[PDB]
This record gives structure tokens, C-alpha cells and sequence, in this order.
């Protein structure tokens, strides 16, 4: 329909070249393909399902904006709505010359069932979950742990569990407010949304180049000429067209190759930041690592890390040993 | 090596892998563990004994009903809470959750003996 | 016949969060899996005239 | 079970389905007019000037 709009002449021409629409419909549905794959790779994870406790009262941590808002028509949580909301007739257009969108498998409630769960997992079993059974753990010995991993003993969590829980939910209430106030936060995402449409919309706009031919209508062709010379004319259109898919589909496949970049980086920083804790410098946030909260979005993944990092400081006096006897 | 990327070479804690050739590429068989039964026990962060707070230096607290006792933290082998198997830091008085208990203190008995 | 549903996510479960309650492993088992990768695709090569 | 399991190496054997159809579509398109009056360069040379 790209090529050939309804034109039966147009057809016929078209099926003296080899199979050029089959190969570009495969690539076009391999990329499909992993466009869902990439997601499941990323999200499911876990395949047990959690529910979150009804105890909003972790040690003093809160969590309700990590959590999903229950009162509301969509599940998500206040920072997952807040994603949504700020990430975003030519559809009608695009689809009259055969360009069409297919859904995803998964929807975005099921995505955010999954990301409950996952969080539900981790703030009543910490890692446990992710690597056998769940094994419930009180949330501040959680913490108890996470602090012996990053070499701080366990003695300095419970003697500032007040203060700890109090820095801790003020972070959570500033993420939200930076994310409501900048408006470049989410360009990653709107920037993968950016480009496909301008490649289709480029495709629709060259339809009405005539690459040397009289008109870039085939139905003008085809109303004032005959047979012979339509053909000619009919020709150097499809020649032109074909190149435009051409161009595009290759372009596609290059971006869907990034894409499946990035979906393997989300997927290895949730493996190993969410359903545990990393000693890799700088691999979820910086500072210390201590854990990870998972928020959906639109076409991606937006993680929470929380890091510890060291603050007043004094000189002292140091050796190597102490001499005795 | 060892791996202690969470999932990196599988699911569960990894211990070793050995690979296998096939056409066209590679096959690991990755060799792993994951916890199996497990209980449900009492806890606590704290033992108070003698007005200070003893912590576990590498463990867990864990209550079997009328007894405290410190395990690994991934395999129920109950110690008896001594003296070795804890630090002090701190008094009971700010630790959230502390529960009076005996620290035993080994030295004891060659004192008496 | 062809039946048409909605797939299930996940396995539904549980867990009890509960303060001064803890799980501890009292056994394990020991189990082996396979992870696959390709290395090397097929080297070919087309004289173009 | 990988005896047992007809789908545990596809992974590998994609990559084998993969390069031949790539293959197998260069072959095919030579079967092609492309506008020519035939598909065979010795007819084009063996009937025309
Ligand atoms: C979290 O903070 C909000 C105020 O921003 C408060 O209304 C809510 O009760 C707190 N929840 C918990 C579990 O502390
Ligand atoms: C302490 O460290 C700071 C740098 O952070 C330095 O400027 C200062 O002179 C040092 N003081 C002493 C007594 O060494
Ligand atoms: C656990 O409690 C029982 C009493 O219910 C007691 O007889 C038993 O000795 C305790 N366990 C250990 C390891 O001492
Ligand atoms: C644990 O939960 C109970 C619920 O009845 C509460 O009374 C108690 O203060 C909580 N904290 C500790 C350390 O036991
Ligand atoms: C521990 O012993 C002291 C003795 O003065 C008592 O006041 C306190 O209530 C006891 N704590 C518990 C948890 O039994
Ligand atoms: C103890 O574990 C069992 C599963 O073996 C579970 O059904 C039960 O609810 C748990 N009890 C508590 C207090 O967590």
C-alpha cells in the first residue's frame, strides 16, 4: 500500500522485482518481536507474585510514594504516576498510507503488577526472594545487612535507626519534587518516542516526491496517460518509493539495536541492584550501594538507588602498627 | 572465579561453572545453591545482659521459644550466645527491640575451678 | 479449540512482613543450570561479479 | 533434559536459520526482471544486438 496505492498496474510492476516486501516485513516483525522481549527480559523477572503488606510502618522507612496509590483507577504509585504524566490527525494520516501501530504484549497494568511485586519482594525479604524463597526478614535488620555490606557494623544502624529512617523518607519526598520540577528528566524516554515518529512521518512526506516522474500521483498517472507510457511514469515512482522504505527499514533496525543495548543494561542493573546489593562502583548510584527501587514508565525503566555517602570528616593521626613489649 | 553477581551465572548463589562446546558456540552448566527448608523464628536486633548491648558479630539472634541462640545468617546451626560471639557497643537504652538475656562468659569457670 | 485469555504474570504468593519475625534456612539443595550463548555465525563469502 | 527438550538449543540454531535465508534470498533474487525482458543474461545476449 506504501508503494502501490490501490493501483493494479502499480502491483504488477512491482512483482517484476525479487521479494523485496517480504524482506522488509521480517524486519520489521523481528523488531517487533524484541521490542516485547526486551520487556519481559527487563520486568518479569520474578515470577512469584507478591502483594505489599498492608503495614505502612517499616521501622519508621514510609515507602507511599515508591508504593501503588490503591484509590486510584490506574495502580501506580505517586512517582510512577507523576513518570506517566510527563512523558508523551496525523495518526489517522500515517495509517491511510500503511503505516500502522501494533500493541505491546504487555500492558502497562501488568507491568505495574510486576513492579509492585517486586517491591513487595524486596521490602519484606530483601535479596532472599531473588535468589529462592522469600524469607521474611524485619525491614531494620534489612538494613542491618545492607550496612555490613558496605563494611559500616551493624552498631551504627540501630543507634541512628531515628535518623537514618528520617534522611531516608525526606530523599524519597525530593525525588518527586525534582522529577514534577525538571522538565528535561524524562528526554531520554521522549527522545526515543521523538524519533520514530519523525521516521514515519518522513515516510509519509516522501510520498509526494516524484523522483522524475510527471505527478506523485498514480491516479493522475494513470487518468491521462495509456498503458506504455504510464508504465514508465509508474516506474520511476516505484523506484523511489521502494528506496524510501528501504532507507528507512535499515535505519530501524540500527535503533532497535540500541534500544536492545539499553533494555539489557536495565535488565542486569535490576538482577543485580534490585534483587540484591552491588559492589560495583557506580553501577546504581553513587556512593555506597545499599538497595533499589524499580518505578515503570513509559518504554522504560526508572530506578530508585539508594547510596550512602560519608560526611563530616577529621584529620587524625595514623600507623601502621603499634609497638608493645 | 566466583561470581557473586545475583544472577549473573544463574539463579540461586553461585559456586562454579564448567563450560561445554556446541556448534556455534557455548554452553554453561552452572552449578548453584538455593536455601530449602526453613523456620519461622522470634528475633531481635539486641541482647541486653548486664546493661550494655551486645550485637552478634556474625549472625542473627534468634529465638527458638524459651531459649536465644545466634545462627549464620543462612543456615540454622544455633550457638549459645557467649561472649565471643558478640560486641558491645552502646547500653540497652537505645537500642529499639532489645531483649534481656545471658551472655555466657567462657573465662568464668577457670576462675572458680 | 483455539482459546483466547489473558496470560497470568506470575505465580500468585506471599509472604508475612512481620517486625521481630525472621526465616532461617534449615537445609539446601544443590542444583545445576544450563545458560546458552551463540560465539561464531557461519564466515561466507560472495564474489560479486 | 536437553535430550529431552527440542527447543533448548534454539538459541544456537536461529543463528543457523538466520544466515540461511539470507542466503537463500540471494539465490531467489536472481529470478528477477527488474524491468529486463528476461531474467537470464545468455537469452539477453544470445537473441539482441
Ligand atoms: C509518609 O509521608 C506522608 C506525608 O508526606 C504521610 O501522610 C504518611 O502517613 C507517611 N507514611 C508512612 C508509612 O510513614
Ligand atoms: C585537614 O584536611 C583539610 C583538607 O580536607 C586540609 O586543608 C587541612 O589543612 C587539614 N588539617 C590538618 C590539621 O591536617
Ligand atoms: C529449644 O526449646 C526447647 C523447649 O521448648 C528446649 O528443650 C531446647 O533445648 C531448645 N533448643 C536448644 C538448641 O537448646
Ligand atoms: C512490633 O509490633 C508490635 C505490634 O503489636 C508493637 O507493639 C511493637 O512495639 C513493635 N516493635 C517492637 C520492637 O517490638
Ligand atoms: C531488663 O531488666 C531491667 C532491670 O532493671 C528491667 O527494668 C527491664 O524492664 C528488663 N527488660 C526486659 C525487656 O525485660
Ligand atoms: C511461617 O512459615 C509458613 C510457611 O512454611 C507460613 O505459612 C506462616 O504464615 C509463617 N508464619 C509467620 C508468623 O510468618
Amino acid at each position: 500500500m506504501y508503494i502501490c496505492g490501490d493501483s493494479t498496474e502499480c502491483s504488477n510492476l512491482l512483482l517484476q522485482y525479487g521479494s523485496f516486501c517480504t524482506q522488509l516485513n521480517r524486519a520489521l516483525t523481528g523488531i517487533a518481536v524484541e521490542q516485547d522481549k526486551n520487556t519481559q527480559e527487563v520486568f518479569a523477572q520474578v515470577k512469584q507474585i507478591y502483594k505489599t503488606p498492608p503495614i505502612k510502618d517499616f521501622g519508621g522507612f514510609n515507602f507511599s510514594q515508591i508504593l501503588p496509590d490503591p484509590s486510584k483507577p490506574s495502580k501506580r504509585s505517586p512517582i510512577e504516576d507523576l513518570l506517566f504524566n510527563k512523558v508523551t490527525d496525523l495518526i489517522c494520516a500515517q495509517k491511510f498510507n500503511g503505516l500502522t501501530v501494533l500493541p505491546p504484549l504487555l500492558t502497562d497494568e501488568m507491568i505495574a503488577q510486576y513492579t509492585s511485586a517486586l517491591l513487595a519482594g524486596t521490602i519484606c525479604s530483601g535479596w532472599t526472594f531473588g535468589a529462592g524463597p522469600a524469607l521474611q526478614i524485619p525491614f531494620p535488620m534489612q538494613m542491618a545487612y545492607r550496612f555490613n555490606g558496605i563494611g559500616v557494623t551493624q552498631n551504627v544502624l540501630y543507634e541512628n535507626q531515628k535518623l537514618i529512617a528520617n534522611q531516608f523518607n525526606s530523599a524519597i519526598g525530593k525525588i518527586q519534587d525534582s522529577l514534577s520540577s525538571t522538565p528535561s528528566a524524562l528526554g531520554k524516554l521522549q527522545d526515543v518516542v521523538n524519533q520514530n515518529a519523525q521516521a514515519l512521518n518522513t515516510l509519509v512526506k516522501q510520498l509526494s516526491s516524484n523522483f522524475g516522474a510527471i505527478s506523485s500521483v498514480l491516479n493522475d498517472i494513470l487518468s491521462r496517460l495509456d498503458p506504455p507510457e504510464a508504465e514508465v511514469q509508474i516506474d520511476r515512482l516505484i523506484t523511489g518509493r521502494l528506496q524510501s522504505l528501504q532507507t528507512y527499514v535499515t535505519q530501524q533496525l540500527i535503533r532497535a539495536a540500541e534500544i536492545r543495548a539499553s533494555a539489557n543494561l536495565a535488565a542486569t542493573k535490576m538482577s543485580e541492584c534490585v534483587l540484591g546489593q552491588s559492589k560495583r562502583v557506580d553501577f546504581c548510584g553513587k556512593g555506597y550501594h545499599l538497595m533499589s527501587f524499580p518505578q515503570s514508565a513509559p518504554h522504560g525503566v526508572v530506578f530508585l538507588h539508594v547510596t550512602y555517602v560519608p560526611a563530616q570528616e577529621k584529620n587524625f593521626t595514623t600507623a601502621p602498627a603499634i609497638c608493645h613489649d | 572465579g566466583q561470581s557473586k553477581r545475583v544472577d549473573f551465572c544463574g539463579k540461586g548463589y553461585h559456586l562454579m561453572s564448567f563450560p561445554q562446546s556446541a556448534p556455534h558456540g557455548v554452553v554453561f552448566l552452572h552449578v548453584t545453591y538455593v536455601p530449602a527448608q526453613e523456620k519461622n523464628f522470634t528475633t531481635a536486633p539486641a541482647i541486653c545482659h548486664d546493661g550494655k548491648a551486645h550485637f552478634p558479630r556474625e549472625g542473627v539472634f534468634v529465638s527458638n521459644g524459651t531459649h536465644w541462640f545466634v545462627t549464620q545468617r543462612n543456615f540454622y546451626e544455633p550457638q549459645i550466645i557467649t561472649t565471643d560471639n558478640t560486641f558491645v557497643s552502646g547500653n540497652c537504652d537505645v537500642v529499639i527491640g532489645i531483649v534481656n538475656n545471658t551472655v555466657y562468659d567462657p573465662l568464668q569457670p577457670e576462675l572458680d575451678s | 479449540s483455539i482459546i483466547a485469555y489473558t496470560m497470568s504474570l506470575g505465580a500468585e504468593n506471599s509472604c508475612a512482613y512481620s517486625n521481630n519475625s525472621i526465616a532461617i534456612p534449615t537445609n539446601f539443595t544443590i542444583s545445576v543450570t544450563t545458560e546458552i550463548l551463540p560465539v561464531s555465525m557461519t564466515k561466507t563469502s560472495v564474489d560479486c561479479t
